[PDB]
DNA sequence: ACTACTTGCCCCCTCAT
DNA sequence: AAGTAGT
RNA sequence: UCGAGGAGGG
């Protein structure tokens, strides 16, 4: 009853982690897996009760991302045990992202941020910061039969395709910026991605998007 | 006409813009100053004054003075009138006011700075609308025009702005007139336009030019009129319908009417001027000026001529179906055609055209005197106009034209060359033919002409289907190209036989039909024997034959030929046909199937499936192998041996072909007895209570629904009776049988019975009360009440009958006419939003803005009518079969190569390099089959691919007579390095570097997969026998059919896409039930915000397939319901001690719960109904309490107490308080279930996935249908497969799992909309439409909201709707248009860049040496 | 700007004739032939400028180049005689 | 939440400026 | 009238 | 020679 809600809670956390490895960090497969008991294993208090700010973690780019994103920085994921973030919170964790100096922080919230605190989000550039909300992030939509692989090219991949293919970017299919698979991918403006997805004409179509 | 020495040249980009009225003022030829058009004096002179001061003609005389041309040149010269007070553009009042809420008035400044943040990136916006709309947004609620702002070093210390103080006033629009409101009472002013004026010419360069405008082609100012252009007389002409009376224009006239109101504000302007008769004055000639140009204002009344009918306004010119777009631009009355009643016939060639004689004295191509001609054209000339093969008209150089019918030298013309001679239409001139609507391209095709007499065009009967014509009355049309090179684009594009096989369908679209498909079963049957005086005349009927009279099969006492003997003469050679129709056996004992080699027929009844559009028939393999032209020719050869043959054999159908014979009626009758008597018996049920219903559906429903299917389950159980009585003989079956007319529910209808008549899906409903007809008792439910007609075509209907079924035919044609609108309108649609998509020279499929829809076409690059379906032979069967057809182990004696199949057979056992290549082969044909199951999931092997192998491989078999004994001398070095060495020559794209060499390798993937699989050693040796010869030759054919099926450059494969989408939509005869194809297409194309059947399909975990309690429990899980569906009733009672109480059957369960409130709440729910939902009181009244919390104190009646009552009482003066208790209890709350959902139910899905075997198995599993959508939320649940869940809401799927996903389930929701009505559409249609609407982001409508809406030039979108408005805002804007539209160059009257226009010609001088 | 031509020993796009240049340089041809054009091919009794067009097409004694546009305005130049012509 | 909107193949007679 | 874009 | 309205055809 209060136990099929830590459920959907350890859900999140595999799909986040799901998300990290895919965006180009280093994760291994165990971390993602990380079963069922072993979870209020580490995170619960001594009623089974699940503590938030546990959870938390920094993570760091793996050795080809660095090769193909030389500047891919640090990115830290901190949650919230408060369900409603208070602008308190949230300076806590942008002043922690600027004095660790990070590159990308992705925060999960349980309910509501307050537009107070979603003031401070483009605060500390040159670095970004993320909002996710934790219902939505329960299941990975890129399991999904219809989601098929999204790669996120380099700013030379792009530059080589525009050329190979004589194109201004305004000729270029769109993805939203907002559009859930972005969102995943932390997918910024500009960036294109690449679709690969399996055909019936073909085995398999290359097709690209650029961001906005 | 005539010659002029400027230089020729084509529009290349139109700018748009506006009128400085200096520039009017600068090209006005005059001035314009009297309304009065004519001399005054009536003598037939124009006066100085309004028409031709200098503008132009309208007489016979070398008039437009300015030109000293007159008409047929001398366009038209304008005039100006000066304006004595400025006023609006009415196709701007709503720009205007929207530029004043954006600007200061009184300093001519922009609202908002770059000091501000928002403002500094919607300025940074590249569009230039779109940067408007965000500044009008941020703009319009500004109401001070700051004079300082807070800097962005400190806000404390702010920065000054060089700032207007004036407040800025709220606007409004009253009328033509902006009002506006100031800054304890408000002020109201009007709004001089001249003030309006003052202030736009005072707004900074900068600052309209980020407002969208330019400052050289379209400045804010000039959507203010103060000089207005006067068009000449060819835009507004006179009349001569008398002599001394002319009828002026209603253009002319409305001009008069803004001449004669500027006078007037002029005189009063210039004497004493009282304020309010001038300012009114005013507004009248806003009014003249304003209707001059739109006179459809919304909400104001009509400008209206004398007559009372409003006066034809400009915008009123061009927009609509017959305005000057639509009607006179793209589209045209033309020359050179013609049109007459269409007929069939069996002797003319598929391609000829038959053309009356007097239509080919009328129509007249102009053809050009050389040395070749100049003796048939001569004679042409002598024989004129009257006779036949002969000429209407001579052209010389100078121009002047000689018409035969009476010029003195029409006898005595000596031609010279370089004239030009209009001779008749003769035979074999290609002509353009059509039918309408013009719904796909084969709609309109090219023939021969063949003149002949009679009045009527004549017809191949196998042309029919394309054209979808009739001869119950039809018209056709006909142009006549004009220049030797439209010529060469109908004979050498649009010939018909080019158009046999269609990229549609990717099948054929032309068949044997009619009497020549009945008449082929007929001829084709085993026991039809042809003597030898018939023979020969069939022989020589077939005009190709060789004079070799065949042996025939039957010498003995008497030679006999087979009716396929004689038929096989018609079939070319080189062709070979293999179908197996069902029990076929080699031998095949009932005729079934098609065995055709070499051209001959070996056995098989030759009909529908094999002559008619089918998809491997005789006609597409004829075609693809020997041609276009070979296949036209076999068409006449058929039906001419065929219609030779039916002809002397005869053929017809009486009203004895549908007798039912004796005892089948007596067993009809008994089957429909028994069926009259299962629902008399569920009637005394349902009467009686005792049937239940399935869940989600009514006792009743469930009711009718269980009666039709008992009724229209018997009356097909009758059909099959009389189809079973009928026999062979009967000319109805044997029309079925052939496949030429009628069905299975044709027999059954007319000679058996004829069912359940129907009405919007149900019976027929109760018009009367309680009864269908006064003939009837009420609550008659019985089948002969509801409209079930028991009685046969043959036997005749009853009243009753004859008037039910007179509802439903009603119903049908209500559907057709309803309809009719709707699919026309979305062919349109479609067509006016994909036309500018064709593919480049780079493969790529592109619009006129260059914007990438597809990078390859179709993701292969194939042309949809080189595409075959063939079967993926490694998909399927077990692991084993598999290994078993395809392995070849060389270091095993049981498993290797057999030394019989090829000669180094012996020699290669044990070679440790050769088993080296071929386990490389077999784990690619392994890797290969992991692809194939990974994108076609549910194991379907048979796909449409370019080359078809199979034939391509039986070819071979025949052209080298393979014997299957003599062993092959080819190495399995050959085969596996030939085909390996095969496959880097299927090329589609050619660039050299890696991302093109990976779209290559991505776009050949799959064929590849097919090619490995049939060209796999062991096939190759065991299978096909082949030779080093027939296997190199097989190789080099692949290659050659591969490159000869990619798409060429040129396509216009938008049209294409729409109209093979459009058509079909046009044969839907329509409508868990579901929004049915033509109202659910609607609903896709227009991206519906709220569709009609939102359902949901939820698969559930994998290890619960077969778990029903599983599927029960997420059924309760999700289904959602509130109190009110368990709430039989509620009462509130005044039952003042909390401890006792006064309802004695509450008695009890009060000292076992063991301040308030003294008013109770008392709810009683449903025992059923709550047993439906699983009960659980507690889980109920538990979630009331944690509704309310501490706020209500709430009891209940146990689980399982007698009657089910819940107790509520408020805790600690109005009583109202309790009565919105109830309904918040009963509307609001929620007890279990998911928003939006609503009936869940639970059908088992067949579904195949493999078994641990490897073949593929039947297992099916529990799913979930619903009622309403929430994805984000049902995602989420425990039990259910998060990767398997679908939704027919795509806009949906867009927002949860990206735009991507949104594509997919768009595609397959538009494929089941055509697939539900059994036709067939190849992908690339629907896959590029689905790209079109998803290429931009999200999900753009095919819609005046959507794609018309584009970047595309203005022209083309304003070939659409919104036409005079998209003009407007292309003109304020200074739009440009690149001319890349087609419909730009059907407006300019250029060559469009599309198909023999995607490139130019030119002329190469050194090649011009080298051949000579 | 006229670096728009891109050179031979770089041309990318298909080495085949496609529907539309065939129909568009029989038809070109068949024009000119009919306005006392010079022949480059024996008539051996054609006197249809179509027919005449298809026999030098035949013998690739068509001097005639077409300019394949890509989407940007570059364009590769071929001649008749070195296009495939299958169909 | 209400209002402003646009827009729904080809092919004889009667009437009245 | 349907249906949506905009106030 | 200007258009609008009605009635029909596949
Ligand atoms: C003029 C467009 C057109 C032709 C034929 C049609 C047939 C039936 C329907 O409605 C079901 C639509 C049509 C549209
Ligand atoms: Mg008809
Ligand atoms: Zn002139």
């Amino acid at each position: 009853e209060n136990e099929r809600n830590i459920s959907r809670l350890w859900r999140a956390f595999r799909t986040v982690k799901e998300m990290v490895k895919d965006r180009g960090y280093f994760i291994t497969q165990e971390e993602v897996e990380l079963p069922l008991e072993d979870f209020k294993a580490k995170y619960c208090d001594s009623m089974g009760r699940p503590q938030r700010k546990m959870m938390s973690f920094q993570a760091n780019p793996t050795e080809e991302s660095i090769s193909k994103f030389p500047d891919m920085g640090s990115l830290w994921v901190e949650f919230c045990d408060e369900p409603s973030v208070g602008v308190k919170t949230m300076k806590t964790f942008v002043i922690h992202i600027q004095e660790k100096n990070f590159q990308t922080g992705i925060f999960v919230y349980q309910n509501n941020i307050t537009p107070s605190a979603m003031k401070l989000v483009p605060s500390i550039p040159p670095a970004t910061i993320e909002t996710f909300n934790e219902a939505a992030l329960v299941v990975n939509i890129t399991h999904h039969e219809l989601v098929p692989k999204h790669i996120r090219l380099s700013s030379d991949e792009k530059r080589e395709l525009l050329k190979r293919y004589r194109l201004k970017e305004s000729q270029l299919p769109r993805i939203q910026r907002a559009d859930p698979v972005a969102l995943y991918l932390g997918l910024k403006r500009g960036e294109v991605v690449k679709i690969i997805r399996k055909s019936e004409t073909s085995g398999r179509y290359a097709s690209y998007r650029i961001c906005m | 006409q005539q010659y002029s020495s400027a230089p020729l040249r084509t529009v290349k980009e139109v700018q748009f813009g506006l009128f400085s009225p200096e520039e009017v003022r600068a090209i006005s030829v005059a001035k314009i100053r009297f309304p009065e058009t004519m001399d005054e004096t009536q003598t037939r002179a124009k006066i100085g004054g309004l028409n031709d001061p200098r503008l132009g003609s309208i007489d016979r005389n070398l008039k437009c003075q300015t030109c000293q041309e007159g008409m047929n040149e001398c366009p038209g010269h304008f005039g100006h009138i000066d304006l004595a007070k400025p006023v609006f553009h009415v196709g701007f009042i709503a720009k205007i006011k929207k530029v004043c809420e954006c600007v200061c008035m009184h300093c001519g400044k922009l609202l908002l700075d770059e000091h501000n943040e928002l403002m500094r990136q919607a300025l940074a916006i590249k569009d230039s609308k779109k940067r408007f709309a965000a500044i009008w947004t941020l703009c319009k609620t500004k109401m001070v025009c700051e004079t300082d702002v807070p800097s962005e070093d400190d806000p404390t210390q702010l920065v000054s702005r060089g700032g207007c103080g004036n407040t800025q006033p709220t606007i409004r629009k009253d009328g033509l007139k902006l009002v506006g409101s100031w800054k304890d009472e408000p002020e109201l002013r009007v709004l001089s336009t001249e003030e309006i004026l003052n202030i736009f010419k005072h707004i900074s360069v900068k600052d309209f030019t980020s407002l969208g405008f330019n400052e050289v082609f379209s400045r804010p100012e000039w959507m203010i009129l103060t000089c207005l252009p006067v068009p000449p007389p060819p835009v507004r002409p006179s009349i001569s319908f008398n002599e001394s009376q002319r009828g002026e224009d209603d253009l002319t006239f409305k001009l008069a009417d803004i001449l004669k109101a500027n006078i007037s504000l002029e005189t009063l302007e210039h004497n004493g001027a009282p304020h309010h008769a001038i300012e009114e004055a005013e507004s009248l000639l806003q009014f003249h000026v304003a209707t001059y140009m739109d006179n459809d204002i919304a909400g104001q009344p009509q400008a209206l001529q004398k007559s009372g009918r409003p006066v034809k306004s400009i915008r009123a010119r061009l927009k609509g179906k017959e305005g000057r777009i639509r009607g006179n631009l793209m589209g045209k009355r033309v020359d050179f055609s013609a049109r007459t009643v269409i007929s069939g016939d069996p002797n003319l060639e598929l391609d000829q055209v038959g053309v009356p004689k007097s239509i080919a004295k009328t129509l007249t191509y102009p053809e050009v005197v050389t040395p070749y001609n100049i003796d048939r054209l001569t004679q042409l000339v002598r024989n004129g106009p009257n006779e036949h093969p002969g000429a209407k008209y001579v052209i010389r150089d100078s121009g002047d034209r000689i018409d035969l019918r009476y010029s003195k030298r029409a006898g005595d013309i000596q031609l010279q060359y370089g004239w030009k001679v209009e001779r008749h239409i003769m035979d074999n001139d290609p002509v353009l033919f059509n039918r309408q609507p013009s719904l796909h391209k084969m709609s309109m095709m090219a023939h021969r002409v063949k003149v002949i007499p009679y009045s009527t065009f004549r017809l191949n009967l196998s042309v029919t289907s394309p054209y979808n014509a009739d001869f119950d009355g039809d018209e056709m049309n006909l142009h006549v190209p004009q220049s030797e090179e439209t010529r060469a684009e109908l004979s050498q594009l649009c010939a018909v036989p080019l158009q046999i096989v269609s990229p549609q369908s990717n099948k054929p679209c032309m068949g044997i039909v009619q009497d020549t498909l009945c008449g082929i079963r007929k001829l084709t049957l085993r026991d039809t024997f042809i003597e030898l005086d018939q023979v020969l005349n069939m022989l020589y009927w077939v005009p190709d034959w060789d004079g070799v009279i065949p042996t025939p099969a039957i010498i003995k006492p008497k030679p006999l030929w087979s009716g396929k003997q004689i038929l096989s003469v018609a079939i070319p050679n080189g062709i070979h046909l293999q179908r197996f129709d069902e029990g076929t056996t080699l031998l095949s004992p009932k005729d079934n199937g098609m065995l055709i080699i070499d051209g001959q027929i070996i056995f098989g009844v030759v009909e529908k499936k094999t002559v008619g559009s089918s998809n491997g028939g005789l006609i597409h393999v004829v075609t693809r192998e020997k041609g276009p032209q070979v296949c036209a020719k076999l068409f006449g050869n058929i039906q001419k041996v065929v219609n030779f043959w039916l002809l002397h054999n005869g053929f017809s159908t009486g009203i004895g072909d549908t007798i039912a014979d004796g005892p089948t009626m007596r067993e009809i009758t008994e089957t429909i007895a028994e069926a009259k008597k299962k629902v008399l018996d569920v009637t005394k049920e349902a009467q009686a209570n005792l049937l239940t219903a399935k869940h989600g559906m009514t006792l009743r429903e469930s009711f009718e629904d269980n009666v039709v299917r008992f009724l229209n389950e018997a009356r097909d159980k009758a059909g099959r009776l009389a189809e079973v009585n009928l026999k062979d003989l009967n000319n109805v079956k044997q029309m079925v049988m052939a496949g030429s007319k009628g069905s299975f529910i044709n027999i059954a209808q007319m000679s058996a019975c004829v069912g359940q008549q129907s009405v919007e899906g149900k019976r027929i409903a109760f018009g009367f009360v309680d009864r269908t007809l006064p003939h009837f008792s009420k609550d008659d439910y019985s089948p002969e009440s509801k409209g079930f007609v028991e009685n046969s075509y043959l036997r005749g209907l009853t009243p009753q009958e004859f008037f039910f079924h007179a509802m439903g035919g009603r119903e049908g044609l209500i559907d057709t006419a309803v309809k009719t609108a709707e699919t026309g309108y979305i062919q349109r649609r479609l067509v006016k939003a994909l036309e500018d998509i064709m593919v480049h020279y780079d493969n790529t499929t592109r619009n006129s803005l260059g914007n990438v829809i597809q990078f390859i076409y179709g993701e292969d690059g194939m042309d949809a009518a080189h595409i075959e379906k063939q079967s993926l032979d490694t998909i399927g069967g077990s692991d084993a079969a598999f290994e078993k057809r395809y392995r070849v182990d060389l270091l095993n004696t049981d498993h290797t190569l057999d030394p019989s199949l090829l000669e180094s057979g012996s020699e290669i056992l044990g070679d440790l390099k050769l088993q080296v290549l071929l386990d490389e082969e077999y784990k690619q044909l392994v890797k290969d089959r992991k692809f194939l199951r990974e994108v076609f999931v549910d194991g379907e092997a048979n796909w449409p691919l370019p080359v078809n192998i199979r034939r391509i491989i039986q070819n071979a078999q025949q052209t080298f007579h393979i014997d299957h004994t003599k062993p092959s001398d080819l190495t399995i070095k050959d085969i596996v390095l030939g085909v390996k060495d095969l496959q880097e020559n299927l090329l589609v794209l050619r660039g050299k570097n890696e991302i093109i060499q990976n779209a290559q390798r991505d776009a050949v993937t799959l064929f590849c997969c097919l090619l490995r699989s049939r060209l796999a050693t062991r096939r190759v040796l065991q299978e096909y026998r082949l030779t080093k010869q027939a296997f190199d030759w097989v190789l080099s054919n692949i290659e050659a059919q591969f490159l000869r099926s990619v798409v060429h450059p040129g396509e216009m494969v938008g049209v294409l896409a729409a109209q093979s989408i459009g058509e079909p939509a046009t044969q839907m005869t329509l409508n868990k039930k579901v929004t049915s194809g033509v109202p659910r297409l609607k609903e896709i194309l227009n991206v519906a915000k709220n569709m009609k059947t939102p359902s949901l399909t939820v698969y559930l975990e994998p290890g619960h397939a077969a778990d029903q309690e599983q599927a029960k429990l997420i059924r309760s899980a999700i289904e959602h319901t509130t109190l009110k569906s368990v709430t039989i009733a509620s009462e509130i009672y005044y039952d003042p001690d909390p401890r006792s109480t006064v309802i004695p059957e509450d008695e009890e369960i009060i000292q076992l719960h063991f301040q308030q409130s003294p008013w109770l709440l008392r709810l009683e729910l449903d025992r059923a109904a709550m047993n439906d939902k699983d009960l659980t009181m507690g889980q109920v009244g538990e979630r009331i309490k944690q509704t309310f919390k501490n706020d209500l104190f709430v009891i209940w009646s146990e689980d399982n107490d007698e009657k089910l009552i819940i107790r509520c009482r408020v805790v600690r003066e109005e009583d109202h308080m309790l009565k919105k208790i109830e309904n918040t209890m009963l509307e609001n709350i929620t007890l279990r279930g998911v928003e939006n959902i609503e009936r869940v139910v639970m059908m088992k899905y067949d579904r195949k996935v493999p078994s641990p075997t490897g073949e593929y198995v039947k297992e099916p599993e529990w799913v979930l249908e619903t009622d309403g959508v929430n994805l984000s939320e049902v995602m989420t649940v425990p039990g259910i497969d998060p990767t398997r869940i679908y939704t027919n809401s795509f806009i949906d799927i867009m927002e949860v799992l990206g735009i991507e996903a949104g594509r997919a389930a768009l595609y397959k929701e538009v494929y089941n909309v055509i697939a539900s009505d059994g036709s067939y559409v190849n992908y690339r249609h629907m896959a590029l439409l689905v790209d079109v609407m998803t290429t931009q982001g999200g999900l753009t409508s095919v819609t005046r909201h959507g794609f018309n809406r584009s970047n595309t030039g203005a022209l083309m979108r304003c070939s659409f709707e919104e036409t005079v408005e998209i003009l407007f805002e292309a003109g304020a804007s200074a739009e440009l248009d690149d001319c890349r539209g087609v419909s730009e160059n059907v407006i300019l009257g250029q060559m469009a860049p599309i198909g023999t226009g995607a490139f130019d010609v030119m002329i190469d001088e050194e090649s011009l040496v080298k051949y000579m | 700007l006229k670096e728009k031509a891109i050179p031979k020993d770089q041309r990318a796009t298909t080495p085949y004739m496609t529907k539309y240049e065939r129909a568009r340089i029989l038809g070109t041809r068949a024009l000119q032939i009919s306005m006392n054009a010079p022949v480059f091919v024996d008539l051996e009794g054609e006197t249809d400028p179509l027919r005449i067009a298809m026999k030098e097409l035949a013998e690739k004694k068509i001097p005639l180049v077409i300019r394949r546009y890509l989407p940007d305005g570059s364009f590769e130049d071929w001649s008749v005689e070195e296009l495939i012509v299958d169909l």
